[PDB]
């Protein structure tokens, strides 16, 4: 059972997603599938091949062709973005499924909002400080940060996590932790976070000096 | 009805990890089956096995000889046993069942690895005509860590991140919110992190600074 890693389109337009299995599973069995939104459980989309529980909008719909399964899912909102995964049986008839398909919505270009924080006092106090770097609401998923201390390029202590696509507007957030010890955050002054993405006519710098808060 | 697991989110290699599924709103004796999937972080969904009507169970081969799958029906309850864990076995279970649309739980991560569980230390990202501001979860171990502000009650605009691993081999994660700047004198903004495998809870209120 083989699906595709990702499908993307704009809202209001249609995308199908294919489940490709073999005369074992697919070939003799019903298909069935779910929606996974972001941290929850898998949710029944489609059983019997083609058939909608109730509560499923008939925008989603499903059919069955030989060894292989098509999920189809027209008028695109927000709402979704998720990770669709077929069901069948195999030849012992117990659940197989699909790798899963992850679904992007296209929408316009949006630059990131960008916000940087020293450390508090408060883990200053305890031997460390993270310096954290904001990126927020923008599209496409594509950003670079760059962390410069007193003008030195900072390569390798720093680490990022991305947010799952917005399910209101669609966009990223992504934030950037640079690590330091409480000694090597005192000796330095100015700290410095360069961001670039497409929506940016030229790179984004937010900074501070060490003792200003 | 209502499916949740329940059961240790870490478990050291070799050992066996033990997780029950508490059914509310329905009796486990009327299910066509009830049964356990599992997801590895990042991954697909694989199915492990189910115990049918008449107490016929059927087990994923590749992983037979490792799990038992039962049911108590006066605690109204059903269990997996899944002995001799590796990393391999890390991973989102889920409890399901059928009463078809079939039932599943909300999922709970296990993570099998012989480091141990260490609770969060949690520090304030303060804010100084939009102004963001947030949570810094430091230093914990296993996942997951759950993080809400102001109860519940403030939703829109909150973004919280997928938790970092550390070179240290602990996690760190950050939760933000951004909010009008007029509101930073008046409204109080507290994130509530949760940490269950250290029974570690945290309101911290988040102040804006003197710059």
């Amino acid at each position: 059972l083989t699906q595709p890693p990702s499908v993307s389109a704009a809202p209001g337009q249609k995308v199908t997603i294919s489940c490709s299995g073999s005369s074992s599973n697919i070939g003799n069995n019903y298909v069935r599938w779910y929606q996974q939104l972001p941290g929850t459980a898998p949710k029944l989309l489609i059983y019997d091949n083609n058939k909608r529980p109730s509560g499923i909008p008939d925008r989603f719909s499903g059919s069955k062709s030989g060894t292989s399964a098509t999920l189809g899912i027209t008028g695109l909102q927000t709402g979704d973005e998720a990770d669709y995964y077929c069901g069948t049986w195999d030849s012992s008839l117990n659940p197989v499924f699909g790798g899963g398909t992850k679904l992007e919505i296209k929408r316009t270009v949006a630059a990131p909002s960008v916000f940087i924080f020293p450390p508090s006092d408060e883990q200053l106090k305890s031997g460390t400080a993270s310096v954290v770097c904001l990126l927020n609401n923008f599209y496409p998923r594509e950003a670079k940060v760059q962390w410069k201390v007193d003008n030195a390029l900072q390569s390798g202590n720093s680490q990022e996590s991305v947010t799952e696509q917005d399910s209101k507007d669609s966009t990223y957030s992504l934030s950037s932790t640079l690590t330091l010890s409480k000694a090597d955050y005192e000796k330095h002054k100015v700290y410095a976070c360069e961001v670039t993405h497409q929506g940016l006519s030229s790179p984004v710098t937010k900074s501070f000096n060490r003792g200003e808060c | 009805v209502q499916l949740q697991e329940s059961g240790p989110g870490l478990v050291k290699p070799s050992e066996t990890l033990s997780l029950t599924c508490a059914v509310s709103g329905y009796s486990i004796s009327s299910g066509y089956y009830w049964g356990w999937i599992r997801q590895p972080p990042g991954k697909g969904l694989e199915w492990i096995g189910s115990i049918y009507h008449s107490g016929s169970t059927y087990y994923n081969p590749s992983l037979k000889s490792r799990v038992t799958i039962s049911v108590d029906t006066s605690k109204n309850q059903f269990s997996l046993k899944l002995s001799s864990v590796t990393a391999a076995d890390t991973a989102v279970y889920y409890c399901a069942g059928l009463t078809n649309d079939a039932n599943w739980g909300q999922g709970t991560l296990t993570t099998v690895s012989s480091a141990s569980t260490k609770g969060p230390s949690v520090f304030p990202l303060a804010p100084s005509g939009t102004a963001a501001l947030g949570c810094l979860v430091k230093d914990y171990f296993p996942e997951p860590v759950t993080v809400s502000w102001n109860s519940g009650a403030l939703t829109s605009g909150v973004h919280t991140f997928p938790a970092v691993l550390q070179s240290s081999g602990l996690y760190s994660l950050s939760s933000v919110v951004t909010v009008p700047s007029s509101s930073l004198g008046t409204q109080t903004y507290i994130c509530n992190v949760n940490h269950k495998p250290s029974n570690t809870k945290v309101d911290k209120k988040v102040e804006p600074k003197s710059c």
